[PDB]
C-alpha cells in the first residue's frame, strides 16, 4: 500500500559543510529545489494511499462481549486486548515475518500501526 | 460450514508461522528502498574523474582555481546520483499507487459488499472477505464457496 | 529572516499563505570546537650531535 | 663465504594444495557482522604452492623471485628458519634488505651487504654453553639507510626431529615503496602438507623503505659441535600472489572467519 | 565528548559527536566503517580507547499555520530532533514549539506525523 | 501483454573492450549495476 | 565535443594524459544515452503492466 | 579468417571475425559500413 517516506537535503548531500561547494552549486539553479518537491509529493501520496484503503468508515464499530456467531470463531482475526498493541494473532505474525547523516532523513507515517488496527 | 471455516483459519497460522516467502511482495518494497539509499551513499566515495572523493582533501592539496574545476566533477556526478534516485522513486511510487488503488477497490467490493466479479475477491464464488493489516500493506482473507 | 512566517512567504513567493504545513529550511547543529589528535611525537633525532 | 656447504643438495620442484591459506586483513578498518569485498593481492584457493624440506644431506635454500609478492607457511618444530634476504641483485652493488631474527628481537637492516655463495646463521661451539643463539651471513656492509627492532621475545634453535606441531605463517609484499608484513602464530598437527582450514593473518609492521625488490632467499640455523656445518630438519612453503577479488566475512568482534574467491 | 565538534585524527578527518563505546577493536585497528562504507568509530591515537562517532543533529524545519486570512500565529516543527535549542512538546516526529498539547482528541486538520495533527481553536 | 526483452552490458556499449576506458569507469560508481538491475527487473515482469 | 567518436582512434593516436580528457567526454555522453533508454523503458513497461 | 583476432588494416583497428565478402563494392571503395557507422568490412592494402 505504501512506501517509506524519505527526504534528502540536496545541499548537505553534495556539499558536506563546504561553502566553496555551495557557491558553485548556486550556479546550477533550482536543481536543488526540484528534487525536494518530488520527494515531498511522493510522501504525501503514501498518506493518501493509506487513507483511501483503511479509512473507508465514518465511525468506529466495536466487537461485543457475547461472541455468538453461529459456531464461527473469529478469535484469530479479532484484536487481542491482552497485547499492548490491540492487534490480532494473525496481525502479529505478519509483523514478525517482516524486517543516516548525509542529508538523508526518514520521515514517519501519518497513521501509526495502532491506528491502522483500529480501522 | 462453521467447522470448515474454523479449520481453514487454522491452516493460515500454520502457513504464515513457517513460510517466509509468503510475504515477498512487502519485503521487496523494504529491500528496494534500502538498496537505493545505500547505493546513494556509496556514490559519495566515487571520484567522478577527480583526484579524490573528499572535498577537504582537494581543498587541502590544490589551489582554488584548480580545485573548483575538480570540485565541479563531484557535483556533476553527485547531482546525477540524486536524479537517478528521485526518478526511480517516482516510478516505484506509481506501482505502489496502482496497488493501493486496487486494495481500496477490493476493500469496497469484497469486504464492504458481495462481488460477482470472478477471481477478484478470491478463487471461487465469493461470499465475504476479512482484512488484516501488515507493514506497508494489507492482507485480505477471501472466503469462497 | 524576521520570523518563520516570513520565511514561508519567501519560499512560496506569495505574500498570502494558505493553511497547511510548509518546509522552509534545514536545521543543522554547527560544531563548537575543533579536535586534533595525533599519536605521541616522541623519537626525535638528536640534532645536537 | 664462497665455499658451498657439504650438505648442499638440489631438491626437485614439488607441489601441494592450499585450502584457504593466504588470507589477511588488507586494511586496519574495523567491521562488525558484515560481508565486504576487496580487490588486492591474495592467494587463489586450491592453488599449487612449491614445497621445500631440510634434513641433517639435503640443505635447501635457493634464490627465488619476488614478482608480485609471496607467501610463507614456515612449519617449525625448532625455529630453524631465521630470516629472509630481499633485493634485486643481492650483493654490494646496490641496496638490499635483511630481516634477521637473532632469538631476542627482529633485527632489520638495509645496507649494500656483501653476498656469499651460501649465507647462513652460524651457531658454533656447542661443546660448552650452547645456548642455541646467534654467534656466515655476510662480510661487509656500506651505506646503511634503515634499521628497526621489534618487541622483545625469545626463540630457540634446539634440534627436534619428528613431525611438526607449530606453524608460523608470514606474508611479504612491497607497494609504492612501503614494505608490508602480515603474520600470526598457531599450533597444528602436521598430518599432511598443509591443513584444510581457515585463519586470518594480522598485520605486523609497515616500513617506508622505498626500493625495488625482485628476488628473495631464506636463512636457516646451522649447528656445529663453511663446509663443516650440520644441516637442520625443517620444511617451508612458498607462494605467489595475484590481483584477485575476494569476499571477507567479519564477525561481531571484528575477527574474520571465512572468505570467498570471486 | 558529547559535543558536536570537528575531527582531525592521524589519518582521518570529519565532523560529528564523539562518545565512548563497547566495541571491541583489535590492537592494530584504527577506525571502523558501516555497511555503507561510512565511518562510525575511531581509536584515539594517544589512548587505546574506542570511541563512537555519532553524527551531529540535523533535520528539516516546517511551520504549522492556518491561513493568512485567519491570523498570523504560527508554530514550528524540527523534524527528527530532541529539544536542544531551548510551549514545547516532544513527539516521535520532533520537537514541536509554538503549539499547546491537549489530552482531548479531535479531527485532523493539519497533519504533522505519527498520529499528531494541529488546528487553530480557542 | 508483453514487450521484447533486452539486456545491455554497460561496458561493451561504452568501452568497446578497452582496459583504459574500463578503469576510468570504475571511479564513476555503481551506475552500471543499477542499469542492469532495472533491465533485468523489466524482463522478469514480461514473464509474469 | 571530442576529437572523434571512435575509441581506438584516440587510443592509438593520443597519450593517456591527453586521451583521458577525451575519453571522459565520450563516457558522459554515452552514459546519459543509457539512462535515457532505461528510464524510458521503465515507463513503457509500466503501460504494459 | 573465421577467427576472432586483432587487426590493423592500414590504421583500421578493430577486432572480430574476418571472412570473405560476398557483397558488391565500388572500384574506389576502401571499406564498408553498417547502419551504426561501424567498420563492417575492409580492403587489404596489399591484395585488394
Amino acid at each position: 500500500v505504501s512506501m517509506t517516506k524519505t527526504s534528502v537535503d540536496c545541499t548537505m548531500y553534495i556539499c558536506g559543510d563546504s561553502t566553496e561547494c555551495s557557491n558553485l552549486l548556486l550556479q546550477y539553479g533550482s536543481f536543488c529545489t526540484q528534487l525536494n518537491r518530488a520527494l515531498t509529493g511522493i510522501a504525501v501520496e503514501q498518506d493518501k494511499n493509506t487513507q483511501e484503503v483503511f479509512a473507508q468508515v465514518k465511525q468506529i464499530y466495536k466487537t461485543p462481549p457475547i461472541k455468538d456467531f453461529g459456531g464461527f470463531n473469529f478469535s484469530q482475526i479479532l484484536p487481542d486486548p491482552s497485547k499492548p498493541s490491540k492487534r490480532s494473532f494473525i496481525e502479529d505474525l505478519l509483523f514478525n515475518k517482516v524486517t543516516k547523516f548525509n542529508g538523508l532523513t526518514v520521515l514517519p507515517p501519518l497513521l501509526t500501526d495502532e491506528m491502522i488496527a483500529q480501522y | 460450514i462453521a467447522n470448515q471455516f474454523n479449520s481453514a483459519i487454522g491452516k493460515i497460522q500454520d502457513s504464515l508461522s513457517s513460510t517466509a516467502s509468503a510475504l515477498g511482495k512487502l519485503q521487496n518494497v523494504v529491500n528496494q528502498n534500502a538498496q537505493a539509499l545505500n547505493t546513494l551513499v556509496k556514490q559519495l566515495s566515487s571520484n567522478f574523474g577527480a583526484i579524490s572523493s573528499v572535498l577537504n582533501d582537494i581543498l587541502s592539496r590544490l589551489d582554488p582555481p584548480e580545485a573548483e574545476v575538480q570540485i565541479d566533477r563531484l557535483i556533476t556526478g553527485r547531482l546525477q546520483s540524486l536524479q537517478t534516485y528521485v526518478t526511480q522513486q517516482l516510478i516505484r511510487a506509481a506501482e505502489i499507487r496502482a496497488s493501493a488503488n486496487l486494495a481500496a477497490t477490493k476493500m469496497s467490493e469484497c469486504v464492504l459488499g458481495q462481488s460477482k466479479r470472478v477471481d477478484f475477491c478470491g478463487k471461487g464464488y465469493h461470499l465475504m472477505s476479512f482484512p488484516q493489516s501488515a507493514p506497508h500493506g494489507v492482507v485480505f482473507l477471501h472466503v469462497t464457496y | 529572516a524576521l520570523d518563520p512566517l516570513s520565511e514561508t512567504k519567501c519560499t512560496l513567493k506569495s505574500f498570502t499563505v494558505e493553511k497547511g504545513i510548509y518546509q522552509t529550511s534545514n536545521f543543522r547543529v554547527q560544531p563548537t570546537e575543533s579536535i586534533v589528535r595525533f599519536p605521541n611525537i616522541t623519537n626525535l633525532c638528536p640534532f645536537g650531535e | 663465504q664462497c665455499v658451498n656447504l657439504r650438505t648442499r643438495t638440489q631438491l626437485p620442484p614439488a607441489y601441494t594444495n592450499s585450502f584457504t591459506r593466504g588470507v589477511y586483513y588488507p586494511d586496519k578498518v574495523f567491521r562488525s557482522s558484515v560481508l565486504h569485498s576487496t580487490q588486492d593481492l591474495f592467494l587463489p584457493f586450491f592453488s599449487n604452492v612449491t614445497w621445500f624440506h631440510a634434513i641433517h644431506k639435503r640443505f635447501d635454500n635457493p634464490v627465488l623471485p619476488f614478482n608480485d609478492g609471496v607467501y610463507f607457511a614456515s612449519t617449525e618444530k625448532s625455529n630453524i628458519i631465521r630470516g629472509w634476504i630481499f633485493g634485486t641483485t643481492l650483493d654490494s652493488k646496490t641496496q638490499s634488505l635483511l630481516i634477521v631474527n637473532n632469538a631476542t628481537n627482529v633485527v632489520i637492516k638495509v645496507c649494500e651487504f656483501q653476498f656469499c655463495n651460501d649465507p647462513f646463521l652460524g651457531v658454533y661451539y656447542h661443546k660448552n654453553n650452547k645456548s642455541w643463539m646467534e654467534s656466515g651471513v655476510y662480510s661487509s656492509a656500506n651505506n646503511c639507510t634503515f634499521e628497526y627492532v621489534s618487541q622483545p621475545f625469545l626463540m630457540d634453535l634446539e634440534g627436534k626431529q619428528g613431525n611438526f606441531k607449530n606453524l608460523r605463517e608470514f606474508v611479504f609484499k612491497n607497494i609504492d615503496g612501503y614494505f608490508k608484513i602480515y603474520s600470526k602464530h598457531t599450533p597444528i598437527n602436521l598430518v599432511r602438507d598443509l591443513p584444510q582450514g581457515f585463519s586470518a593473518l594480522e598485520p605486523l609492521v609497515d616500513l617506508p623503505i622505498g626500493i625495488n625488490i625482485t628476488r628473495f632467499q631464506t636463512l636457516l640455523a646451522l649447528h656445529r659441535s663453511s663446509s663443516g656445518w650440520t644441516a637442520g630438519a625443517a620444511a617451508y612453503y612458498v607462494g605467489y600472489l595475484q590481483p584477485r577479488t575476494f569476499l571477507l566475512k567479519y564477525n561481531e568482534n571484528g575477527t574474520i572467519t571465512d572468505a570467498v574467491d570471486c | 565528548k558529547n559535543k558536536c565538534v570537528n575531527f582531525n585524527f592521524n589519518g582521518l578527518t570529519g565532523t560529528g559527536v564523539l562518545t565512548e563505546s563497547n566495541k571491541k577493536f583489535l590492537p592494530f585497528q584504527q577506525f571502523g566503517r558501516d555497511i555503507a562504507d561510512t565511518t562510525d568509530a575511531v581509536r584515539d591515537p594517544q589512548t587505546l580507547e574506542i570511541l563512537d562517532i555519532t553524527p551531529c543533529s540535523f533535520g528539516g524545519v516546517s511551520v504549522i499555520t492556518p491561513g493568512t486570512n485567519t491570523s498570523n500565529q504560527v508554530a514550528v516543527l524540527y523534524q527528527g530532533v530532541n529539544c536542544t535549542e531551548v510551549n514545547v512538546f516532544q513527539t516521535r516526529a520532533g520537537c514541536l514549539i509554538g503549539a499547546e498539547h491537549v489530552n482531548n482528541s479531535y479531527e485532523c486538520d493539519i497533519p504533522i506525523g505519527a498520529g499528531i495533527c494541529a488546528s487553530y481553536q480557542t
